[PDB]
């Protein structure tokens, strides 16, 4: 309804507003009035978007000049479609409660493969070739040659959009990605091109994080759209990880083999300017020097360019021209397709990065491979070390950058992990008619022996028996879905092997079905598919996976799915590969970040993120356990989000397996009774 | 520009200014004796200073998180400027004689408790 905030009225589709929603609206209004950045933390995946959009629309109506463009970057495409449909529902509610339309446009952005109408490119599963084929079908040279109307198969959506779609705007009517595709196919236009034309004349727009963190595409998609704009990154608990991965590249034997294979074709095309023709010829052999050198690690971010001017004696100046060479030399060469050409492109990007960005970076070479370490594998990876580089451009181009997710417990580490000036420090804890979660930390087992997943005790027989023993009675108290996360696959495979060797794993089998998540995506999908139907009926199942895996955050455990989430030990990232330690050293002498605290912060962030996916919706409920005494310490409990801290009573912090079962039985028994909305 | 309190030469950026807000250039940085860095626990034991006195009494005292020169077992020790710690201890306890009396009565109480 018409919620009356201290200086505005905001229409809300839902008549009932929770106190958490009202407090969040108050905080967001205060932040907008402060004209500054901020950080937010809410535990509701649903219901946050509607309130955010309602307050954004109210602020735009009240202050059209203060706010002009809104960005709602998310992590995946399902988030984009759900926020789009929520915005559509909000617009329908506003229309039915007000009676007149408004000139608001809302569009969703995705990749070329997602937004395309040609049936000759949809079936293929090459994400790096769809853009190249689209460029080959239509480009500047295609437009130039279309005047003569040459008879050749090519895309014609742009050839009609440039004459028809560049005049008629879309002042009203928010269009989803499927709606945009339908409009493009009925008007003979490309959805991507019409989106690129209509972003300027639009009210809101949604897309992924990669369109802003990546400097090679953020400028193209957002250069002078709006100096004063509001951007929000919902579900950005791992924003630092993606920011680091944005400027992270890898090299292997396949890349260099592809480059040496395609340079011959490039030379053959050329022989049919000269400053770069011979420039790239001797670049491949410089990095192949490390191929013949058998060394553990070489670190020299400043001296890497200095050493380049020794073997071949090339100045640093031409390296910066590689970025602009792509749009000049390549388009004149008329490359048929990006196939067998992508590794060549990243080499130019790699050269520009080392030449320009070397203050907070480090070059790492590691000749180690899984189960075949020393055969042949000199791996060069320009791993980033500072997360501020990927976030600096957006902070100076925007005024009210907001970071929010379901797990942002430490609000004092994000402003120092990346250069930030928070003025909010706001946390919210959801409340219902009953406690929907029962977090508890299990310490010593029934034998009064700690079950901590310590590195020196991974092979211990006493601890591994308790882990199976804990899962035994737990499988018989919480039905239809239990999700268990392990530290790593190597620890996971050794865990089940010990259980299989003993006569204990078979007892779990007759209660619930044991499903193991593997690295293969196809095998994971079918395993998840049978898990969903196993929990659908009364047979039940157990989902075993890893905390740092694609399945931990790729799926959401809605109610009746995964009623219990089990964390077998504190998930600590492996210290090998000499990558994390490089980041630890950089943060040590730059941001004064404690090495132990950052590892604890990273360990608890992933642990709290995955365990927080069992509560989606007010009516949803679930069980949360921690199979490690290390969680019981105050330094790690404080790293849990505030909406879980108050429900984690001090009575159950070191209780045994048998005590934990009794708490679970009591909690689930009283949570099945009917309630009121 | 910041004027050094030792030499008087103006400087823009220096290690002491960056890490402890000390108006002293790197040329006059006597990190050997005058600007020696000590661990937090050592300072607390010697000067009988509490955490709040090192974190909440204005002005707050900065520190450098430096990895221990020994093994990587558990380093990342916090180091504070000796001059700032001495000044804070003198401000809290009034005089050095008061601090000496405090440590003497503390060790006397420790002996009393153990006996
Ligand atoms: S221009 Fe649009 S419709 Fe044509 S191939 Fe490219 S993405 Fe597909
Ligand atoms: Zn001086």
């Amino acid at each position: 309804m018409k919620l009356n905030v201290d200086g505005l009225l905001v229409y809300f589709p839902y008549d009932y507003i929770y106190p958490e929603q009202f407090s969040y609206m108050r905080e967001l209004k205060r932040t907008l009035d402060a004209k500054g950045h901020g950080v937010l933390e809410m535990p509701s995946g649903t219901g946050k978007t509607v309130s955010l959009l309602a307050l954004i629309m109210a602020y735009q109506r009240a202050y059209p000049l203060e706010v002009t463009k809104l960005i709602y970057c998310s992590r995946t495409v399902p988030e984009i479609e759900k926020v789009i449909e929520e915005l559509r529902k909000l617009l329908n509610f506003y229309e039915k409660q007000e009676g007149e339309k408004l000139p608001f446009l809302g569009l969703a952005l995705s990749s070329r493969k997602n937004l395309c109408i040609h049936p000759e490119v949809t079936p293929l599963r090459f994400g790096k070739d769809v853009d190249g084929k689209c460029h080959s079908l239509t480009a500047s040279y295609v437009r130039a040659q279309y005047q003569h109307d040459t008879s050749l198969p090519h895309c014609r959506f742009y050839e009609e959009f440039d004459a028809h779609g560049r005049e008629v705007p879309l002042p009203a009517g928010i269009y989803n990605l499927d709606d945009l595709k339908a409009l493009g196919r009925r008007q003979g236009w490309c959805p991507y091109f019409l989106a690129r034309y209509s972003i300027l004349h639009a009210n809101v727009v949604v897309y992924s994080y990669h369109y802003l963190l990546d400097p090679k595409i953020a400028d193209l998609v957002s250069k002078e759209l709006a100096r004063k704009a509001v951007v929000v990154f919902d579900e950005a608990h791992n924003i630092d990880n993606v920011c680091i991965d944005s400027m992270s590249v890898n090299l292997t034997r396949r890349t260099l083999d592809r480059c040496q294979g395609n340079l011959e074709t490039l030379q053959k095309t050329v022989l049919r300017a000269e400053h770069f023709l011979g420039f790239l010829r001797r670049l491949l052999e410089y990095v192949k020097w490390r191929l013949r050198v058998q060394h553990v690690v070489q670190e020299s971010p400043p001296a890497f360019l200095s050493g380049l001017a020794q073997r071949v004696c090339i100045q640093r100046k031409p390296l910066r021209f590689c970025a602009e060479r792509l749009r000049s030399l390549l388009h004149t060469l008329e490359i048929t397709d990006l196939a067998d050409f992508s590794p060549l492109t990243l080499l130019a990007n790699f050269a520009t990065l080392v030449s320009t960005y070397a203050k907070g970076f480090t070059i790492i070479i590691e000749p180690f491979d899984d189960r075949t370490p020393t055969i042949a594998n000199p791996i060069l990876h320009f791993s980033c070390m500072d997360a501020s580089l990927a976030i600096k451009p957006v902070f100076e181009r925007f005024q009210s950058v907001i970071i929010t997710s379901g797990t942002l417990s430490p609000l004092d580490i994000y402003p120092k992990i990346l250069d930030f000036h928070p003025v909010t420090m706001a946390t919210f804890t959801m409340t219902l008619a009953r406690v929907c979660l029962c977090p508890m930390i299990i310490g010593r087992g029934n034998d009064q022996v700690a079950i901590s997943s310590k590195f020196e005790t991974r092979e211990d027989i006493a601890v591994i028996r308790n882990y199976g023993n804990l899962l035994l009675e737990m499988s018989a108290v919480v039905p239809d879905g239990i999700v268990a996360f392990f530290t790593s696959y190597q620890y996971m495979e050794s865990t089940v092997a010990s259980w299989y060797e003993q006569g204990i794993l078979e007892n779990i089998q007759r209660n619930k079905l044991l499903f193991i998540e593997t690295q293969d995506g196809a095998e994971t999908s079918v395993a998840l598919e049978k898990y969903q139907e196993a929990c659908e009926n009364g047979r039940g199942a157990i989902l075993l996976s890893v905390a740092r895996g694609k399945v931990s955050e790729g799926i959401d455990f809605v109610h009746h799915y995964g009623r219990a989430v089990i964390m077998f030990g504190v998930p600590y990232v492996y210290t090998q590969s000499r990558i994390l330690k490089a980041r630890l050293e950089y943060l040590r002498d730059q941001f004064q970040i404690r090495e132990n605290d950052f590892l604890t912060f990273d360990a608890m962030r992933h642990a709290a993120q995955c365990v927080g996916r069992a509560i989606r919706g007010k009516t949803d409920y679930g069980l949360m356990v921690f199979a490690d005494k290390r969680f019981a310490r105050g330094d790690k409990r404080g790293k849990l989000p505030r909406w879980i801290q108050e429900h984690l009573t001090d009575a159950n912090l070191n209780l045994t397996v048998d005590e934990g079962v009794q708490v679970a039985k009591y909690f689930l028994r009283q949570m099945a009774q009917p309630f009121h909305r | 520009y910041v004027i050094c309190e030792e030499c008087g030469k103006e400087f823009m950026d220096s290690y002491l200014m960056n890490h402890f807000d000390l108006p002293t250039c790197d040329n006059c940085r006597d990190a050997d004796d005058k600007h020696k860095l000590i661990t937090k626990t050592e300072a607390k034991q010697e000067y009988l200073l509490k955490d709040c006195d090192l974190e909440k009494r204005e002005p707050p005292l900065k520190f450098i998180v430096k990895k221990n020169p020994h093994h990587s077992q558990w380093g990342d020790m916090k180091l504070y400027l000796k001059l700032q710690i001495v000044k804070r201890s003198l401000e809290v306890w009034g005089s050095q004689e008061a601090l000496e009396e405090a440590k003497e009565v503390r060790q006397e109480n420790r002996e009393k408790m153990k006996q």
